[PDB]
């Protein structure tokens, strides 16, 4: 009935009023005196070849040497970045894969896609081959992202506007997160592994509680679908990339938006977003085959990563912050430095 | 300068590369078809003569086809339609016995307009299948072809009924210099639709080969 | 010895130099531009691109070897260089001629297997296999053309080192046989392949498209060029064959005017070396016009 | 029906009592973190080509 409607409206107005009241000075005014970072120039140091189709996802290992990539040709390759060797090549049952992950311990990898199933692979067996350890079912839409919490827990987000926390031991949904009104496109895990954020297609992002509960923040501000999300290394902020050619940095404690990283020569959407080890550089991947580096504290561009002949679809930074790897639709990975 | 355990790793990587190349060469000799429709439009019978994605393999004249039926994907089509950018052709199923009901022909026209003029499928040929001919006979004999298409200037026989439904669908194509629409008036039992698909795919493959030459 | 009778009769030296210069400038421009596009300018690299690049390489060698051509022509004919340079120039000419012809035939055969048999496995071969075939054909043509290197081709009538590999003799040696074969056999293969490609496309109702018409025209023009270029030379060669066989070796007057005629038509074999780049690389929707 | 609206408005109250600090403090903390770990980031302060593992 109506009373719910104007109660919701009044609550929204109260939230907006509190957010406005908490705003006294922008980040630009605070960081005006900080000297510029200068031009940042990186050169391609390695190129990984062997995929025969568009590359849709990638993930680094916690040792900052091994990485896994997924492509539409039905293969899941594990690389040795230092020597560009191939360690494993896992053939998938379904060729429509759009995500992958690498376990913190290094014993498992995951993948999923249009088949609505997350598959877990075991890399350290006594038979010398990689075998499927479990297939997780229950989502009614394509899987868009998955991240490992432990060797026995994984968080997945699918196109049925839901996120779920699984139990790899039994293959059951321990917890289900609801509240979005559009396809959930990406998620990121907090450094302490207690909270995580998701970016849906309703132009909003929410902050969940893994231990128990549901969303508590519901950040807004974008004008189109959010395609990527990433936590700040401090764990008190995150960045979102959307289809309106704009990246934005949100903060949790003040519950607002700090900056917007836009331009006038950029009209294409963002496919991936990542930070650096210090948190000063913000690397984003665009559809115009480029990858821009943004000074996070001044919202000023400070470099370009050109060299890809098609759309950049994935991006990652090592744990020690010594390299940046970008995958694209021309079936090549390049490690910059 | 490589040590004893590095040369063996290089050899293993070389073997992996050889296997990957062989698999790619084997998988580059197959025809991929994307099957679309408005639901309950004869997709079942079309599959008969030949969760998420439902693949289907069949062979004809020493040629291996693969048909992907998206089907039950109820999410936003915009976010995954680019996965099928490299399909050889698109099969579209329309029922001719849906004009006097609710309107569904307008929905099929809307879907065809959305798919045909997509930015990803700017050069993908479309094979149009028009089903339910047998029921369509009595349906046009009884119900006139004006409830769905107003301002119709024609008789009520099959001679004009077959047309003015193919013309409208073929008129929704706007880039008539890169892709072509193939139309077939299939029925419940014909046992010759596979030949039509084979002819369309042969034309598409000839065009792709000519493009590869640089001739185009 | 004393079985051949050659001359050099001014008129050739008068006519040729402007013609060689005009062909040389255009050929260098076109093939250098083509190679420049081929390397670090063209991303995609398929088998047909490899074959066309090899054709470009052979054509390029011939164009860089044209300058000297104005030598047994300028100063009438003296060839101030030595034995080896003469052998090297003649060997390179022959090699480049037969390589370009072989790669034209390979291109025609490759296009035949893509319209008549679209599903044949030959249409998808690895670039490495293309390189292997390229090296094998290069080896074949060099092997056919090595016999020039051993022999001495610097016969000098006095104050004039006449560097020629085409002399009026009656032996039916290597050179004449290859000169006739490199025209007749590739002509047969090209005419056969181009006929089926046009006729299949015509019968399977593919002419209604717009790009198909240009492809048909550009397939016909290739045969037209190949026939207008290499044909007059072999015609004159067979003509002088008939006179030489009917006559003997002396009475050189009958063999006098045939020299300048032969070399006049031989200039067309390089004229092809400049007409080739536009027709094959430039005249194609592949790269924007 | 009304259950969905009730759930939405309940979520709105739940998000309406969150404690919020000023933007200036968050900005200062962001600056402090970005300044403290400035020498440990090999991307904006390039390392010499002897400890770089990707050299090359
Ligand atoms: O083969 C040639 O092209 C040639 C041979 C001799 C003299 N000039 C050209």
């Amino acid at each position: 009935l109506d009373q719910l409607r104007q109660e919701a409206e009044q609550l929204k107005n109260q939230i907006r009023d509190a957010r406005k009241a908490c705003a006294d000075a922008t980040l630009s005014q605070i960081t005006n005196n900080i000297d510029p970072v200068g031009r940042i120039q990186m050169r391609t140091r390695r190129t990984l070849r062997g995929h025969l189709a568009k590359i849709y996802a990638m993930h680094w290992g916690t040792d900052s040497r091994l990485l896994v990539s997924a492509s539409q040709d039905g293969k899941l390759i594990i690389w040795d970045s230092y020597t560009t060797n191939k360690v494993h090549a896992i053939p998938l049952r379904s060729s429509w894969v759009m995500t992958c992950a690498y376990a913190p311990s290094g014993n498992y990898v995951a993948c999923g896609g249009l088949d609505n199933i997350c598959s877990i692979y075991n890399l350290k067996t006594r038979e010398g081959n990689v075998r499927v350890s479990r297939e997780l079912a229950g989502h009614t839409g394509y899987l868009s992202c998955c991240r490992f919490l432990d060797d026995n827990q994984i968080v997945t987000s699918s196109g049925d506007t839901t996120c779920a926390l699984w139990d790899i031991e039994t293959g059951q949904q321990t917890t289900t997160f609801t509240g979005h009104t559009g396809d959930v496109m990406s998620l990121s895990l907090a450094p302490d592994t207690r909270l995580f954020v998701s970016g849906a297609c309703d132009a909003s992002a929410k902050l969940w509680d893994v231990r128990e509960g549901m969303c508590r923040q519901t950040f807004t501000g974008h004008e189109s679908d959010i395609n990527a999300i990433c936590f700040f290394p401090n764990g008190n902020a995150f960045a979102t990339g959307s289809d309106d050619a704009t990246c934005r940095l949100f903060d949790l404690r003040a519950d607002q938006e700090l900056m917007t990283y836009s331009h006038d020569n950029i009209i294409c959407g963002i496919t991936s977003v990542s930070f650096s080890k210090s948190g000063r550089l913000l690397l984003a991947g665009y559809d115009d085959f480029n990858c821009n580096v943004w000074d996070a504290l001044k919202a000023d561009r400070a470099g370009v990563l050109a060299g890809h002949d098609n759309r950049v679809s994935c991006l990652g930074v090592t744990d020690d912050g010594m390299a940046v790897a970008t995958g694209s639709w021309d079936s090549f990975l390049k490690i910059w430095n | 300068t490589l040590s004893a355990e590095d040369k063996a790793a290089v050899e293993r990587s070389k073997m992996i590369d050889r296997n990957l190349r062989e698999d790619g060469e084997k998988a580059a000799r197959e025809v991929k078809l994307l099957l679309l429709g408005a639901g309950e439009s004869g997709k079942s019978t079309i599959v008969k003569q030949m969760t998420g994605i439902v693949e289907t393999h069949f062979t004809f004249k020493d040629l291996h086809f693969k048909m992907f039926d998206v089907g039950a994907q109820r999410s936003e089509r915009k976010k995954w339609i680019h996965c099928f950018e490299g399909v050889t052709a698109i099969i579209f199923c329309v029922a001719l016995s849906d004009y006097d009901l609710v309107n569904r022909m307008h929905e099929s026209m809307k879907l065809f307009d959305s798919i045909c003029n997509n930015k990803w499928f700017t050069d993908t040929s479309i094979i149009l299948f028009l089903n339910k001919k047998d029921l369509f006979e009595e349906k046009i004999k009884k119900s006139p072809l004006t409830i769905c298409y107003p301002e119709y200037a024609g008789s009520n026989t099959y001679e004009e009924a077959a047309a003015y439904i193919q013309c409208q669908f073929e008129d929704l194509n706007k880039r008539k210099d890169t892709k072509e629409i193939y139309t077939h008036f299939t029925c419940s039992t014909d046992t010759k639709n596979v030949q039509f698909v084979f002819d369309a795919v042969t034309d598409v493959i000839i065009k792709n080969n000519l493009k590869d030459c640089g001739l185009f | 010895k004393k079985n051949c009778c050659v001359f050099r009769d001014d008129f050739i030296a008068k006519v040729l130099p402007p013609v060689l210069g005009l062909e040389f400038i255009f050929g260098l421009l076109g093939n250098g531009l083509a190679l420049w596009i081929f390397c670090f300018h063209l991303k995609s690299w398929k088998s047909s691109r490899i074959f066309l690049f090899n054709l470009a390489v052979a054509d390029f060698l011939l164009i860089i070897c044209l300058p000297f051509v104005m030598d047994y022509y300028v100063r009438r004919s003296d060839w101030k260089f030595g034995d080896i340079p003469c052998r090297l120039v003649l060997f390179m000419f022959a090699m480049n001629r037969q390589g370009s012809i072989i790669f034209l035939t390979v291109v025609a055969v490759d296009r035949y297997f893509r319209v008549v048999h679209p599903h044949h496995a030959l249409n998808k071969i690895s670039n490495w296999t293309a390189a292997i075939i390229s090296c094998l054909l290069w080896g074949i043509t060099v092997g056919l053309t090595v016999h020039l290197l051993k022999k001495k081709l610097l016969i000098q009538n006095g104050t004039a080192n006449v560097c020629i590999s085409f002399s009026i003799c009656h032996t039916f040696r290597w050179h004449e046989a290859m000169f006739l074969l490199e025209f007749f056999l590739p002509l047969g293969i090209i005419l056969f392949c181009s006929a089926r490609i046009i006729w299949s496309l015509r019968q399977r109702q593919m002419d209604r498209h717009a790009k198909i018409k240009r492809a048909i025209t550009f397939i016909m023009v290739v045969a037209i060029v190949f026939v207008i270029c290499f044909l007059p030379s072999v015609v004159v060669r067979i003509h002088i064959f008939w006179l030489l066989h009917t006559s003997g070796t002396q009475n050189c007057e009958v063999y006098r005017s045939v020299d300048l005629a032969f070399f006049i038509t031989l200039s067309f074999t390089y004229m092809n070396s400049m007409l080739d780049p536009v027709v094959y690389y430039f005249s194609s929707p592949s790269f924007p016009n | 029906s009304i259950a969905q609206a009730r759930k939405l408005v309940e979520q709105l109250k739940m998000e309406a009592n969150i404690d919020r600090i000023k933007v200036s403090k968050a900005a200062a903390d962001l600056m402090a973190y970005c300044e403290a770990h400035a020498k440990e980031d090999p991307l904006l302060t390039p390392v010499p080509a002897s400890e770089n593992p990707f050299r090359e």
